[PDB]
């Protein structure tokens, strides 16, 4: 009847320090190497680090310059602080206690999880670059590449609302820096490359930025 | 850390069986035990596999690992709609310190349509991008199915460490999916090497793209 129990704020503000702590209840604070994991809405699983309660730590290398774990051995909890958190920190973060040594029966114990987002009160304009077409004479395809804006909504037309038949707008990423970057490509027919003229509308409000760009060969 | 590779996606119709692969090196799967975990949305992963095949209580018996010299494969047999989700290798690594490596991860889809092969469209850096000190390349994946692809960078066929930011595959109109990854360089990087190449892994099916400076 082993449980585990995370505990902390889901919401948090940017260049703070994200707090969780973990309670262990019906185990001993000794049986376990005490771990922190993420997984980003969309990527994969993260290891953050592993404790041990006489203060062996072990962090993950991408995430060494800013993570501090602890371990109250009277509350029998264990805690993670992540300094200078941005957006692509906002994860579901959760506690385990990983086995080392394959030494327990019934392998590894795990906590239940808790997704923390970062709000940010923060914009950041993007920076728009033209996909060019680079001429394949049979159908070709143009876009526009907009990079690293924070607030998310940002809204791409081309030729102000005129040209909508073969629009796609792929979905922003998120990148390890906190900003979003997505493309916009549009497929026009080879034969319209040079005679009809092709210009992008990127809206990005949160930051009051509207850019133009004419995308020729 | 030696991460583990994972196949993107495994499919199959309900009732059949499905196998996992995980491939690691001497460090993790050659020295320590591997675990394997469901991953559901929104909530922890569940632990499904602990010490080469052996499963605790509450795991049904389709479930089966086994461990081999540096890979280690996962079987589901008589697939089930409960069992879409993402499953994780995790293991043990005698590097600097001791590092726990998760695989990559692999998205069990339960056939609703036929699978779809992705289409791929690579996107150079703009010269205005390069005369901002900066470059990116743009790899445009579309039309595939289930939604799971392994995206790859490579720079003179070998390769790339850092960089790339990729998407999760997103379902367009068509009840297909598409998404995108980017390879963030600066201008010497570009100019520097012979090629830059992206290559996309999807079901046993490889499209790989390449663009150069000159």
């Amino acid at each position: 009847q082993v449980h585990l129990q995370e505990s902390g704020p889901g919401l948090v503000r940017p260049s703070e320090t994200l707090s969780l702590t973990c309670t262990v209840s019906d185990g001993s604070i000794s049986s376990y190497y005490w771990s922190w994991i993420r997984q980003p809405p969309g990527k994969g699983l993260e290891w953050i680090g592993s404790i041990y309660y006489t203060g062996s730590t072990n962090y993950n290398p991408s995430l060494k310059s800013r993570v501090t774990m602890s371990v109250d051995t009277s509350k029998n909890q264990f805690s993670l602080r992540l300094n200078s958190v941005t957006a692509a920190d906002t994860a579901m973060y959760y506690c385990a206690g990983l086995d080392r040594y394959s030494w327990n029966e019934g392998g590894d114990h795990w906590g239940q999880g808790i997704l923390v987002s970062v709000s940010s009160a923060s914009t950041k304009g993007p920076s728009v670059f033209p996909l060019a077409p680079s001429s394949k004479s049979t159908t070709a395809a143009l876009g526009c590449l907009v990079k690293d804006y924070f607030p998310e909504p940002v809204t791409v037309s081309w030729n102000s609302g005129a040209l909508t038949s073969g629009v796609h707008t792929f979905p922003a990423v998120l990148q390890s820096s906190g900003l979003y970057s997505l493309s916009s490509v549009v497929t026009v027919p080879s034969s319209s490359l040079g005679t009809q003229t092709y210009i992008c509308n990127v809206n990005h409000k949160p930051s009051n930025t509207k850019v133009d760009k004419k995308v020729e060969p | 850390q030696p991460v583990l590779t994972q196949p993107p996606s495994a499919s199959g119709t309900p009732g059949q069986r499905v196998s996992i692969s995980c491939s690691g090196s001497r460090s993790n799967l050659g020295k320590n035990t591997v675990n394997w975990y469901q991953q559901l949305p929104g909530t922890a992963p569940k632990l499904l596999i602990y010490n080469h095949s052996r499963r605790p209580s509450g795991v049904p018996e389709r479930f089966s690992g086994s461990k081999s010299g540096t890979s280690a494969s996962l079987a589901i047999s008589g697939l089930q709609s409960e069992d879409e989700a993402d499953y994780f290798c995790a293991a043990w690594d005698d590097s600097l310190n001791g590092l726990y490596v998760f695989g990559t991860g692999t998205k069990v889809t339960v056939l609703r349509q036929p699978k779809a092969a992705p289409s791929v469209t690579l996107f150079p850096p703009s010269s205005e991008e390069l005369q901002a000190n900066k470059a990116t390349l743009v790899c445009l994946i579309s039309d595939f199915y289930p939604g799971a692809v392994t995206v790859a960078w490579k720079a003179d066929s070998s390769p790339v460490k850092a960089g790339v930011e990729t998407t999760t595959p997103s379902k367009q109109s068509n009840n297909k999916y598409a998404a995108s990854s980017y390879l963030s360089l600066t201008p010497e990087q570009w100019k520097s090497h012979r090629s830059y190449s992206c290559q996309v892994t999807h079901e046993g099916s490889t499209v790989e793209k390449t663009v150069a400076p000159t």
